[PDB]
């Protein structure tokens, strides 16, 4: 609808604001991975668990190269 | 799905009559810019106005018919020896059509 | 509010900010919804627009007595110093269309750098009329102010001064 | 009276303009509320008291053309620092729509 | 999306190897992210904002620290993101320094204020 | 019905005629300003004095100003009172307090009078001489380009942020030269004979070129060529064909 | 002509 697309507009705005916040923090993450990370933080998740995994998966594409 | 739908671009139209939500909705043409749908509507309007202003004795069916290319094909076929419906041997089509109909005859 | 103002500071003041030639953009209107002290904030802001209007009048009128194409070279440079004053009026309108969360304070802050550029060139416009210069001695009275002591009035008069050379390099090239 | 009056009023004397239930008692005095809230306000209003001096001096010396290139360059540096300070003030305004 | 099916999407993004290629990393992932799945400390976005300020002090940038505040104003203006603590804490944890102590630092409260 | 509904949807037609006007919008003071000030006044006990005005919409003022400045005459906004076009103040925009409006349209109307007079002169040619005719020809040659630019802008208000101050600023270095022409030609239209009434005009032209001798010089030059064009032809003819032929004693050298 |  229309009032339902304004909420999609306000989520397209927040994913743009995190694009600046990610850049001033200089993360190695690109645009495709963060779009899964937003889905993850919507269900409720601990970054202390996620960051070790990201430090394993990024290591496993340097350990299988 | 939320992120697939997120990638939608929307109109840059803004107005200074709105500050809380100005994402635009397109000014909408007027009655000398639109044609070929509005031409049929206006021809219909002009016709119905005319019959009301007369009394119901200015009856003249069809503010449409034919098309552009189909009408040209019919006009070409009139030179073979056929007639349309206004002779027996859009409404400004009669004036254009008489010029080629009299050639066929 | 911030569409009226961003034209009131421009060349179309309106009646909330009434133009005066002694001190323009006067405002003493009673606003219930604004804060009572907001009038002073507005006065500090009105300082900017009065000088921009004064500059446009000077460019308008002059383009023994005054003659020459020099008055179309001084005023012409006065245009180019004001060109990032017009673009920086547009940027604020662009922000204000979407966000109502910004107020008068952001206009006052973002455009505070011309509340030093404008008054220190105001003495330059009054000096040429109080002591009459319209001639070939314009470059003299500008080349000594161009040294400056503050950087914005150091760059502005340079930008004007190039156009002022453009006339004399017609005279001194047709001569030689 | 609500806390929200005093918070908004303190936000104004940083610019160098009075609040409404806060007014500048004397020029050499710091801003005074017109109870815990009242005691808290003073240490925060010190910043506006200090800002008045610097802005007045860097207003006056910048136009002074018998004061030389040096000193007006000092003014240029002072203006350069004042820029970031009011960027902070604009931030505090925007973050409402109190922020204690 | 449900988390268990979501992590193989994650691993298809990070690795260049498909979800029918590797199941070992996904085994490590299901071991680590589950059973640490509830927040065991407190969560509020104000604290992680005041720690993103603390990171940008360590970069010796104060101009980006004053734009991040207006970004944090924007985050309150939209108000449609579910957990704002988590995503900023994650991008903060994955920050890089362009180039210390923490026993005087506070963290989130350990839910010793929690009651049943 | 069925054409009326089609109208109501995809056509507006209610603000340059005597109908009520609305526009779907999202007020909230920064663009409700005029109504905000009106309500403040009414609370302040003026006493009453209603503000009955028909409400004009915003972008369509911009259509009107492009049309007036391009060269066509007689619009709804911008009417004449004696033959000089001026702002009408019977319309109100939702913002601007209705006083900024009068100013901004007054300055654009000051340009509109300049183009109104010239187009009036050129229209009164089609309803010997060969110099004024040769001058309105040059004026029209400039006019078609000047009209083309403003028409090109007008198309994108069918096809984009809409505000006054951008569309005037984009036309500043044309509306500067437009004022210059109004002073150059007015001294060449002051004044009996077709040879005196050409001579003061041409001498005004050759003198006014040397004043500006930017961009305005090329503008006056493009008019200069197309008025000295008859004279040079008859001069060439006087040389090679020997006799001076210029009917009705148009040549300034008495033969 | 001379014009051209």
């Amino acid at each position: 609808a229309a009032a339902a697309a304004a909420n999609l507009n306000a989520v397209r705005e927040t994913m743009d604001v995190l694009l600046e916040i990610s850049r001033i923090l200089n993360t190695g993450l690109d645009m495709e991975t963060l779009s899964i990370c937003v889905r993850l933080c919507e269900q409720g998740i601990n970054p202390e668990a996620l960051s070790s995994v990201i430090k394993e998966l990024r290591k496993a594409t340097e350990a299988l190269k | 799905l939320w992120e697939a739908a997120l990638t939608y671009e929307a109109s840059k139209r803004r107005c200074w009559e709105r500050v809380g939500c100005p994402p635009g909705h397109r000014e909408e043409p007027y009655l000398t810019e639109a044609g070929r749908d509005a031409f049929d509507k206006f021809c219909r309007l002009h016709q119905g106005e005319l019959q009301l202003l007369a009394g119901g004795v200015l009856q003249a069916p069809q503010p449409v018919l034919v098309k552009e290319c189909e009408l040209v094909k019919d006009v070409l076929n009139v030179l073979i020896g056929v007639v349309s419906a206004t002779f027996s041997l859009p409404e400004s089509i009669s004036s254009l059509l008489s010029e080629v109909a009299e050639y066929g005859t | 509010m911030i569409h009226e103002l961003l034209l009131a500071l421009s060349g179309y003041p309106g009646s909330i900010f009434t133009w005066n030639k002694r001190s323009g953009l006067q405002v003493s209107q009673d606003f219930p919804f604004l804060h009572p002290s907001e009038t002073s904030v507005l006065n500090r802001l009105c300082r900017l627009g009065t000088d921009y209007i004064r500059f446009t009048e000077f460019i308008e009128q002059y383009t023994g007595g005054l003659h020459g194409i020099y008055l179309r070279a001084f005023c012409t440079g006065l245009d180019s110093v004001l060109q990032p004053y017009r673009q920086a009026l547009l940027d604020l309108e662009q922000e204000f269309l979407g966000d109502p969360h910004l107020s008068i304070s952001h206009v006052n802050y973002f455009l505070d750098q011309f509340q030093l550029l404008f008054p220190s060139v105001m003495v330059v416009v009054e000096q040429i009329k109080s002591q009459k210069i319209h001639g070939c001695q314009i470059l003299e009275t500008v080349y000594k102010h161009s040294c400056g002591g503050l950087p914005p009035v150091r760059s502005a008069l340079e930008k004007i001064l190039a156009v002022c050379h453009g006339v004399m390099y017609k005279q001194l090239s047709a001569w030689m | 009276i609500t806390e929200a009056a005093l918070v908004r009023d303190i936000l104004y004397v940083f610019q160098g303009i009075d609040g409404k239930n806060i007014k500048m008692n004397n020029t050499e005095n710091c801003y005074k509320v017109e109870r815990s809230l009242r005691d808290t306000a003073v240490r925060l209003s010190e910043l506006g008291w200090l800002h008045n001096k610097i802005r007045r001096y860097t207003d006056q010396r910048s136009l002074d053309r018998s004061f030389g290139l040096v000193g007006q360059s000092f003014c240029a540096a002072l203006h350069q620092e004042l820029r970031e300070y009011y960027r902070l003030l604009s931030v505090l305004h925007s973050q409402l729509q109190s922020l204690t | 999306k449900s988390p268990n099916v979501l992590l193989q999407n994650l691993c298809c993004r990070i690795l260049g190897r498909s979800e029918a290629d590797v199941a070992q990393q996904f085994q490590y992932a299901v071991r680590v992210i589950g059973s640490n799945f509830a927040p065991t400390v407190e969560r509020d976005e104000f604290l992680v904002a005041e720690k993103i300020k603390k990171e940008l002090i360590r970069q010796r940038r104060e101009a980006d620290a004053a734009l991040f505040s207006e970004l944090h104003r924007k985050l309150h203006s939209q108000g449609v993101l579910k957990n704002k603590w988590s995503i900023l804490y994650l991008l903060l944890s994955l920050s890089e320094d362009p180039r210390s102590y923490a026993t005087l630092f506070a963290q989130a409260l350990p839910r010793d204020a929690h009651s049943t | 019905p069925d054409d009326r509904s089609w109208l109501e949807h995809h056509v507006v037609h209610q603000y340059w005629t005597a109908r009520p006007s609305q526009f779907p919008h999202s007020l909230h003071l920064h663009s409700n300003l005029a109504a905000v000030w009106d309500q403040h006044l009414y609370s302040s006990d003026p006493l009453y004095v209603p503000d009955d005005r028909v409400l004009v919409t915003e972008t369509q003022v911009i259509r009107e100003t492009l049309w007036l400045l391009s060269g066509v005459k007689k619009l709804f906004i911008f009417q004449l009172i004696d033959g000089k076009v001026t702002v009408r103040n019977n319309i109100i925009v939702t913002h601007l307090t209705h006083s900024c409006l009068r100013s901004v349209l007054e300055q654009i109307a000051a340009y509109g009078q300049v183009v109104f007079r010239l187009q009036e002169f050129i229209d009164e040619v089609m309803g010997p001489f060969r110099t004024y005719q040769a001058f309105m020809w040059a004026l029209y040659k400039y006019f078609i380009s000047f009209k083309e630019e403003l028409a090109e802008i007008e198309k994108c208000i069918i096809n984009t942020t809409i505000t006054l101050a951008i569309v005037v600023d984009k036309l500043a270095p044309r509306l500067s030269q437009l004022k210059v022409l109004h002073k150059v030609f007015s001294t060449g239209v002051a004044e009996t004979r077709n040879v005196v009434r050409a001579s003061h005009l041409l001498n005004t032209l050759y003198k006014a070129i040397l004043e500006y001798d930017e961009q305005t010089v090329s503008l006056l030059f493009s008019l200069w060529v197309e008025t000295v064009r008859p004279y040079l032809q008859t001069v060439d003819e006087w040389i090679v064909h020997g006799h001076l032929w210029d009917g009705a004693r148009e040549f300034i050298i008495q033969r | 002509e001379l014009d051209d």
